[PDB]
């Protein structure tokens, strides 16, 4: 009968949520368990040229603490 | 222009773009807003021939705003020379040009 | 950068895909298979002959329209205008006569397949 | 009438496209010449301060907002919020 | 990375001496979809993300067209093209061997500063915008709606006549 | 001022229209040949194009002559009936019901009226095995493909009907000049009265499929508008004319059975 | 080891080519019905990975039902050569096998293997849907039973 | 749903830009003495360890005006390595 | 921005040599006519984007809608030029001398 | 890291698009009254392993009239394409996030038409010449459809970033606004990815595997992974801008499972349409779409730059 179906679809049903959860855990490892931080503007890209000089060359950290 | 139709109207039918310094869409400059106004503030009602010679200030600066052309010579000299300088040395670069610095 | 990355990569999946099929069927080219097919004939003309294409005309309102289209998208932004009222009019004025000009053309048959 | 409201009726039956891009188009100038909200377009529009708003300097003149944002004075939006 | 614009801009050259040699209009067409590819590049390479993409949407379907009429009016029994001949392909190898001279030349003279291979890739954007919002292309592309619909008037009337303009012509 | 490089010129002409009829077009002969799928195996139909619209095609019908006229010559009257089945090899019986009569008539016979109405039974099972054939088979070319499949398991259905009163599914040299050679089995008018209650519903779900569209009613209308008395000029006398309007059919005309 | 892992890759290779075959449009008779009535859904081809591809380029086996006449039979071959070469072929009929009738007819082949090559004969004037499925399951083994890269390791 | 929601997005947006407007003074302070920190770290490199050439001046400008001239990537770190060269050549553009 | 544009004008006018040079057909010169436009497109944007002259912006359009109108009115000719001759070669159209 | 990610976009669609190759032969076979793939594997499961395998061992035709350049490079250039469109489609975060990541889409939907139109040129053949003709008139009547169907609803969003709409659907679908051009762009998702009920460019019945025709196992099965890739995207798309499924940002796996959920109904709602409709003759699908949606999508195009001003609903430029 028609559930014969199914297994074409569960199988590529577990092949379309990948691309989207592993693209989550792939940014947040990367990121530092924050997401990816896109900059559309000029403006958000200098926050991150900014955050990029207020540490270690990775911008994923420090902030209050220090002063 | 030739039948200017838009002076006899008044209106800006296109007028008001000619230049960089002219009503950028919402605030923006045009990079070279002080010198085209230096320039063009000094050429008017002098017009013209006149606008060539005494207004020669203001056009050799920003005939050098707008092309940075001698600002390219010597910053290429500079190259030139620590290129030689090193290679044959005397010269140790600091650490703030070499990568390694305290950014801020 | 990161988008070389991705499309290098294609490429390549493209490219590495295509000489593994090349180099690895085991061919035995020789006169018969090669040449073109019609069916289990040989062709009568040489296959590279003028078309005689029909829709002439709409190809050039299509040639036309993908300025306007492209005229048209920067609308997202224009609505970002202080303004917004000639933004309202002159985007109905830019519409209209796109119609206007293609119900002139629907009437004299221009998209019609000339037969 | 007839002669034109029952001609409506087969370009309604017959031709059930035309019929409505032609009223979109005749309904889509006429709305915001008619409508309570079209105002706000160019306002709404209007106070986003995408550059900095540059200040003035105080000399004994212009009794508007003073040196301190949150103070009655000026372009103080409430209509923006409770639209 | 300091030589990306100067790659892109002598591909693009390229793509435009070919297309000059004037092969048949398929390999022509092709030498004008990468050379306006190429162009969405360094456009894109010194900003704006849209003007880029137009040409890169104009003249695909603007070369689509011309796929379709060479088939019926421009195209020989044989096409003859690039690798077809040699009167062709010497003049696309030196003009190629020309342009490695040519600009390989005038950096020895490096007093107008036509090309500086040296002081190359250090001069491309000119002091942008650094802290900014509201900045990009299509901020200005939309000003054909506010304070330059002039613009935008004599451009919609030369579609709305191109659409009478051209089937007079075919009628 | 003529010179040796302009004595050739002669001058133009008055209206400033000039003579240049060529006739160099040459129409792109192009071939449906026995292999595609819209050509039913067996095709050749050479083209004159102008792009897609159609000036001119030519036929070449002949690429499946065996020669069965000139066989029969060499066979006798019951070794030759299965050669009619072949002809139309969709509607079998509907030839071998034919080839049944024309040697009857001159043999001054008529079979015996149990064979008549079961000749006639199958003769128009027949027309249900073909116009299956003709409306699914007129949809694969067009694009629709599901009602093909969804008879099949309905004209199987019918094999059987062969099957179980012949031996073969198809080719079943059943109705000969003597009548007919094999009566039926018990278990036969009793299956296709279950088989015809319910076929006329298997229309319905095709009939409904197609005879509503746009795409099927703006892809047949209008196509093949052949007047009525240029078919006859033309010889259809089957369908091809009665589909025009010209009340004719040998049944309520010239019934033989 | 290395002829187990050629058996197996050969074993392995044959899978593909076996299940996944993609026969050829083809039609000319009363025989190609029975096709249809294969593709019909009481023996379905498309269950046994077989599919219709109505061109020889994508195609792996082509079926020949139907006299094969004498001005069909460049068709046949032009289209036999048109191939790759791990091209199969099936003869459904007595008429394409022997020409059963019009054996003895001036427009009829004497046989598709006049011609092209055969893997499989399949018997039967028209062969029941049910006989070509039993030859395309016996094509399906023939070449199970090929080692093509056995025999490259033994040379 | 869609009148009185895109409206809320705009209200926060100016929330969103208003806080944008709060801190202009604190980075355009910072690049101010940034930038003014590059090339003068500049000219040290470029008036006694390097530059003992013939005719030369070492704060040179190339302008008649004395105005600020907005310095640029060419000659802001046009001195320092190529990665911090392509950095605002070539930083925003490709993708964060 | 001055290696680009030398070696943009430089393409402005191979395609300059190549639409006054020509070679048996009108319908590749035409075709060179429009990679003429697009350099001027280019050497357009990009000093309407490094002055960040956003104001200018409005022209690299203004400027290529009359590259396919241009266009639109060459492609239609040849329709013109073939339905007299099919062929669509420049040599066959020198009976205007007269 | 990041190769680790091109890893698990990549490998997930060629494997999703192979099964997609068997259920669109399962489900228009029980349409059809008849099983599919039963034997090979379990269900049918491991048939388009057969398939892929098999291709790619038979002999690549290198036809003797023909381009060998442009024959190669046009399976290279579809494949690429439509494989490459995946990239800033978002699943809520994407692999490259772009300001103007669906003119990304448009420009680069357009090129996998060259893929069709130098195959067909390149290889000397009638019945592929047609087909490579038949995509031209095709992008000629919907890609003026494309971009306005897909303006005026990124009109009534802001910017062009698919991103956005994740925001602008954070509480409706936008298929209740705009049902109207959601039709239309079903069906400017249909002639787009030319697999339809209106196919007319590998006809099979007409133009014998037109653009497609001299291209043996190799090269061609580029296209079936680029034909069938490209069904999902495009909708994909519609589970984006018209379907807006769950974002709640702390459960980010819920926005991927729901869309899974309509992306395959609408990934096995063209499976519905192709064993339920016949085409149309190729000169009415151009008096279908210039007729009937052109005027229809202008309307609606300025039904949508007043219906903001009209009211308010003026998206923001974030
Ligand atoms: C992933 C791709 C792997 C494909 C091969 C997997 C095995 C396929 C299969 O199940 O049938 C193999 C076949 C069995 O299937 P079969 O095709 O021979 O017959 C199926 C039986 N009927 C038709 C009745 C339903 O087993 C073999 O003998 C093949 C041996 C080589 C396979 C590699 C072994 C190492
Ligand atoms: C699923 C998607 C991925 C697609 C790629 C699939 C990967 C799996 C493919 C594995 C199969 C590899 C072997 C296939 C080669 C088949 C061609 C062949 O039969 O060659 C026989 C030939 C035999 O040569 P021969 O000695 O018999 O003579 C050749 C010419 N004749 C026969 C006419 C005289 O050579 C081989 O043995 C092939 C070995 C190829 C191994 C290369 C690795
Ligand atoms: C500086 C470096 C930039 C390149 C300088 C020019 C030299 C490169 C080679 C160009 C000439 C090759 C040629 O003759 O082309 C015709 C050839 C003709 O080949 P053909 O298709 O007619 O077949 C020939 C058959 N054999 C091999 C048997 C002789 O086809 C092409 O190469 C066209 C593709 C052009 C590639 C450029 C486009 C980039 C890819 C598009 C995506
Ligand atoms: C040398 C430069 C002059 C141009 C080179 C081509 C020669 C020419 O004049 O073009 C003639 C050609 C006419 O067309 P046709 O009738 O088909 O010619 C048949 C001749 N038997 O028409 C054409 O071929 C079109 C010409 C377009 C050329 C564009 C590319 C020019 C690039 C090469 C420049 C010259 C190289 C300089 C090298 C300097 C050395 C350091
Ligand atoms: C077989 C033949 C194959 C050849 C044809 C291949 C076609 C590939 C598909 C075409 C691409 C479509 C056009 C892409 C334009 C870029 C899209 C875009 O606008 O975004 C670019 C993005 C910056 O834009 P944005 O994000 O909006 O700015 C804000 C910052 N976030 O971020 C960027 O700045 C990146 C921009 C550059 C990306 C261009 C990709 C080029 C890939 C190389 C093509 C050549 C192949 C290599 C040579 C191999 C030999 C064949
Ligand atoms: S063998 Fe029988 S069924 Fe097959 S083609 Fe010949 S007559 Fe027809």
């Amino acid at each position: 009968m028609w559930f014969e179906i199914l297994p074409g679809l569960a199988i590529m049903g577990v092949c379309l949520v990948i691309p989207g959860v592993s693209t989550a855990y792939i940014h947040k490892f990367t990121n530092g368990g924050k997401e990816k931080r896109v900059a559309r503007v000029q403006y958000q890209w200098y926050l991150m040229e900014r955050d990029r000089r207020i540490s270690g060359v990775n911008r994923y950290y420090v902030s209050k603490g220090l002063e | 222009p030739f039948l200017d139709i838009q002076k006899k109207l008044g209106i800006s039918l296109d007028r008001h773009f000619m230049f960089l310094s002219a009503e950028q869409p919402y605030k923006n400059a045009a990079r070279c807003h002080a010198f085209e106004k230096e320039w063009i503030e000094c050429a008017h009602g002098i017009g013209g021939t006149r606008a060539k010679k005494e207004c020669k200030i203001e056009f050799d600066d920003f005939e050098e705003c707008l092309l940075r052309y001698k600002t390219m010579r010597r910053m290429h000299d500079i190259k030139k020379q620590r290129e030689k300088l090193m290679k044959e040395g005397k010269y140790t670069p600091p650490p703030h040009h070499s990568g390694r610095e305290e950014p801020r | 950068m990161n988008l070389y990355t991705v499309i290098f990569i294609n490429i390549l999946l493209s490219l590495t895909l295509i000489l593994v099929a090349f180099w690895l069927p085991q061919m035995n080219l020789y006169s018969e298979k090669a040449n073109p097919y019609e069916c289990g004939f040989d062709p009568t003309s040489s296959a590279r002959l003028p078309f005689s294409m029909k829709f002439f005309l709409v190809a050039i309102t299509f040639l036309l329209f993908d300025l306007e289209i492209a005229l048209l998208l920067p609308l997202p932004w224009a609505i970002q205008t202080i303004k917004t009222s000639t933004m309202m009019i002159m985007a109905f004025i830019l519409v209209t006569i796109l119609s206007l000009g293609l119900a002139y053309e629907w009437t004299q048959k221009g998209l019609e397949w000339t037969e | 009438a007839g002669r034109i409201s029952a001609f409506l009726k087969n370009a309604w039956a017959k031709e059930p496209v035309l019929v409505v891009s032609f009223s979109v188009w005749g309904l889509a100038i006429i709305m915001p010449m008619i409508s309570p909200y079209t105002k706000y377009a160019s306002m709404i529009n209007k106070a986003t301060p995408y550059n900095y708003p540059v200040p003035v300097r105080d000399d004994g003149n212009m009794p508007d907002v003073p040196s301190h944002p949150q103070d009655p004075l000026g372009p103080s939006l409430d209509w923006l919020k409770n639209l | 990375m300091n030589n990306y614009i100067f790659v892109l801009s002598s591909l693009f050259l390229v793509g435009c001496l070919g297309l000059a040699l004037k092969p048949s209009p398929i390999y022509g067409g092709l030498g004008l979809i990468v050379s306006g590819f190429v162009g969405c590049l360094m456009v894109l390479g010194f900003g704006g993300s849209f003007l880029g993409l137009m040409v890169f949407l104009i003249y695909l379907g603007g070369m689509l067209v011309v796929f379709g009429y060479t088939t019926a009016m421009a195209t020989e029994e044989y096409p003859e093209t690039w690798g077809s001949n040699w009167l062709i392909l010497g003049f696309l190898v030196l003009g190629v061997i020309m342009e490695v001279f040519l600009i390989c030349v005038l950096n020895y003279y490096d007093e107008v500063g036509v090309i500086n291979l040296d002081g190359l890739g250090d001069w491309l954007m000119y002091e942008v915008d650094d802290v900014g919002v509201m900045l990009e292309g299509g901020i200005g592309v939309a000003a054909m709606y506010s304070c330059a619909t002039w613009m935008m008037v004599v451009a919609g009337w030369s579609l709305f006549a191109g659409i009478f303009i051209i089937i007079e012509i075919t009628r | 001022y003529p010179s040796k490089e302009t004595a050739h010129w002669k001058p133009p002409p008055w209206n400033d229209v000039d003579i240049l009829k060529e006739k160099a077009v040459t129409n792109m002969t192009l071939n449906f040949g026995p292999q595609h799928p819209a050509a039913h195996g067996v095709l050749r139909l050479v083209l004159e194009l102008s792009g897609e619209m159609v000036r001119k095609c030519d036929p070449h019908i002949g690429l499946l002559h065996r020669g069965t006229e000139k066989l029969i010559e060499y066979k006798t009257y019951l070794q030759a009936l299965p050669y009619f089945d072949r002809l139309d090899y969709v509607s079998m019986m509907c030839n071998e019901q034919a080839y049944s009569i024309a040697v009857e008539k001159l043999l001054n016979i008529q079979p015996p009226p149990r064979a008549q109405w079961i000749r006639v039974l199958f003769g128009e099972i027949t027309r249900i095995l073909n116009h299956i054939m003709a409306v699914t088979t007129h949809a694969l070319d067009i694009g629709a493909m599901t009602p093909f499949f969804w008879m099949f398991e309905e004209r199987e259905k019918m094999f059987e009907f062969y099957e179980r009163v012949s031996g073969a599914r198809m080719h079943a040299a059943y109705i000969r000049p003597g009548g007919v050679h094999q009566d039926l089995p018990l278990g036969l008018l009793d299956d296709i009265y279950e088989f015809s209650k319910n076929f006329s519903l298997r229309i319905d779900e095709v009939e409904e499929m197609l005879t509503n569209n746009r795409i099927w009613r703006n892809r047949t209308v209008d196509i093949g508008v052949v007047t009525a008395e240029d078919a006859l000029n033309y010889g259809f006398s089957g369908v091809m004319l009665r589909g025009s309007g010209i009340q004719w059919d040998l049944r309520k005309t010239q019934p033989y059975d | 080891r290395a002829e187990y892992v050629v058996t197996k890759l050969d074993d392995l290779i044959n899978w593909a080519r076996r299940s996944s075959l993609w026969p050829m449009t083809f039609g000319l008779a009363c025989c190609a019905v029975e096709m249809m009535h294969m593709a019909a859904p009481r023996y379905d081809m498309d269950r046994f990975g077989v599919v219709f591809r109505a061109s020889p380029r994508q195609a792996d086996v082509m079926i020949v039902a139907g006299t094969l006449t004498n001005k069909m039979a460049p068709a046949l071959r032009k289209v036999y050569d048109q191939m790759p070469e791990p091209r199969y072929v099936v003869s459904m009929g007595s008429c394409a096998n022997g020409g059963g009738y019009y054996h003895y007819s001036y427009s009829v082949v004497r046989g598709c293997d006049r011609i092209v090559p055969v893997d499989i004969y399949v018997p039967g004037c028209p062969p029941t849907a049910e006989a070509l499925l039993y030859g395309i399951l016996q094509l399906q083994r023939k070449i199970k039973r090929e080692q093509k890269l056995k025999i490259w390791y033994r040379r | 749903r869609m009148m009185r929601w895109n409206q809320e997005r705009r209200r926060l947006l100016i929330e969103d830009l208003e806080a944008r407007i709060a801190l202009m003074p604190l980075f355009q302070a910072e690049k101010d003495r940034r930038t003014l920190q590059i090339l003068r770290e500049n000219l040290e490199e470029e008036a006694i360890i390097m530059k003992d050439v013939p005719n030369w001046k070492v704060g040179e400008s190339v302008f008649h005006t004395t105005r600020w001239v907005p310095p640029l990537i060419g000659e802001m770190y046009g001195l320092r390595t190529k990665e911090e060269m392509s950095n605002a050549n070539f930083g925003f553009t490709w993708y964060t | 921005m001055p290696s680009t544009f030398f070696n943009l004008t430089m393409a402005f006018s191979l395609s300059l040599l190549g639409t006054l040079m020509f070679r048996s057909h009108l319908m590749s010169t035409l075709l060179c006519l429009e990679g003429m436009v697009l350099s001027l497109f280019i050497m357009t944007s990009v000093t309407s984007l490094n002055s960040n002259s956003m104001s200018s912006m409005p022209i690299p359009i203004t400027i290529l809608v009359f590259a396919a109108c241009e266009a639109a009115v060459g492609l239609a000719l040849l329709v013109k030029v073939s339905n007299t001759y099919g062929t669509d070669y420049v040599q066959n159209l020198n009976l205007l001398q007269c | 890291m990041f190769f680790i990610n091109i890893l698990t976009l990549l490998v997930p669609i060629l494997i999703a698009m192979a099964f997609l190759t068997l259920v669109e032969r399962k489900i228009l076979g029980y349409m059809q009254l008849r099983k599919g793939p039963n034997i090979v594997g379990p269900y049918g499961i491991l048939q388009p392993f057969a398939d892929a395998m098999k291709l790619f061992m038979k002999e690549p035709m290198r036809p003797l009239t023909t381009s060998m350049s442009l024959f190669i490079i046009a399976p290279t250039l579809s494949l690429t394409l439509a494989l490459s469109l995946w990239v800033p489609l978002p699943m809520p975060h994407p692999l490259i996030n772009l300001n103007l990541g669906i003119l990304f889409i448009l420009a680069t939907s357009s090129l996998s038409v060259y893929s069709i139109l130098w195959s067909g040129w390149a290889s000397n053949s009638k019945y592929s010449l047609f087909g490579a003709l038949r995509a031209v008139a095709q992008t000629i009547s919907y890609e003026v459809t494309m971009a306005i169907i897909l303006l005026s609803v990124l009109l009534m969003n802001g910017s062009y970033s698919l991103q956005t709409l994740i925001t602008t659907q954070e509480h409706m679908w936008l298929l209740l606004p705009a049902w109207p051009m959601a039709m239309m762009w079903f069906i400017s998702t249909l002639a787009e990815t030319n697999r339809a009920p209106f196919d007319l460019t590998e006809g099979e019945s007409e133009l014998v595997s037109g653009f497609n025709v001299e291209y043996a196992a190799g090269p061609f099965a580029l296209f079936f992974m680029a034909e069938y890739t490209n069904i999902i995207l495009m909708n994909a798309l519609t589970t984006i801008i018209f379907l807006g499924p769950l974002y709640y940002i702390n459960l980010p796996e819920l926005y991927s499972t729901n869309f899974m959920m309509e992306a395959l109904l609408l990934s096995s709602t063209f499976l519905w349409i192709r064993a339920s409709y016949p085409r149309f003759r190729y000169d009415q699908l151009m008096h279908l779409l210039w007729k009937n949606f052109l005027p229809l999508t202008l309307a609606l195009c300025m039904w949508h730059i007043s219906l903001p001003i009209f009211t308010a609903g003026v998206p923001p430029y974030m």
